[PDB]
């Protein structure tokens, strides 16, 4: 049995830690939902 | 139960302890999820109920108590936050730039953040702290590193 609980507002924070990178990938997407890399 | 716009943890009993599955988005009323964070089943809000309204496996998106809301679009261009949501930790705000999935179908958004499994359904937001889709379906990339699309759902 799931339930939910509030965990904050929805909103930008300025000066949050800015970090990731940007990669551009060639992806497939199958029916169940899964992404699977294609090369 | 509690209907206030904002980000809530979505939680499970059926395992050991009270369990993180995932994370979603109440706004105008409804709920938004990741799909395989509840698997399209119902969810307790307080003494209150929540019923699936649409679902989505392929796209990896549910809805409750009504229709997608959630219709903001990453512009391509500018960094935007993901609003992190852990298990057993405070909801916080990761900037970042997003990289793209390019499919036979089109582009879409992508962030390369790694968080726990049960962050699924966490917001990425816009600079104006609009939902421009959830974080939690990605793929794993060839140096062992997680990449999430940015999913977004069609309101109809
Ligand atoms: C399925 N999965 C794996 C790693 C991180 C997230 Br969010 C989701």
């Amino acid at each position: 049995d799931m339930y939910i609980e509030r965990a904050g507002d929805i909103t930008w924070e300025k000066d949050a830690e800015v970090t990731g990178n940007s990669p551009r990938l060639d992806v497939a997407l199958d029916e169940s939902g899964d992404f699977s890399l294609v090369e | 139960g509690e209907t206030t716009d904002g980000v809530y943890r979505v939680m499970t009993r059926r395992l050991l302890g009270s369990t993180q599955v995932g994370v979603g988005v109440m706004q105008e009323g409804v709920f938004h999820t990741m799909w395989h964070v509840t698997k399209g089943a119902a969810l307790r809000s307080g003494e209150g109920r929540l019923d699936p309204y649409w679902g989505d496996v392929k796209q990896d998106l549910v809805s409750y108590c009504g229709p997608w809301k959630l219709d903001a679009a990453w512009d391509g261009l500018s960094e935007v936050q993901l609003l992190a949501v852990p298990p057993g930790e405070r909801a916080k705000n990761i900037q970042t730039l997003p990289g793209i999935f390019k499919t036979k179908d089109g582009d879409i958004g992508a962030v390369a953040l790694d968080y726990p499994a049960g962050t699924s359904g966490s917001p990425i937001l816009d600079k104006c702290g609009r939902v421009i889709g959830l974080y939690g379906n990605g793929v794993v990339i060839k140096n062992g590193s997680y990449v999430s699309a940015i999913t977004q759902g069609k309101r109809e």
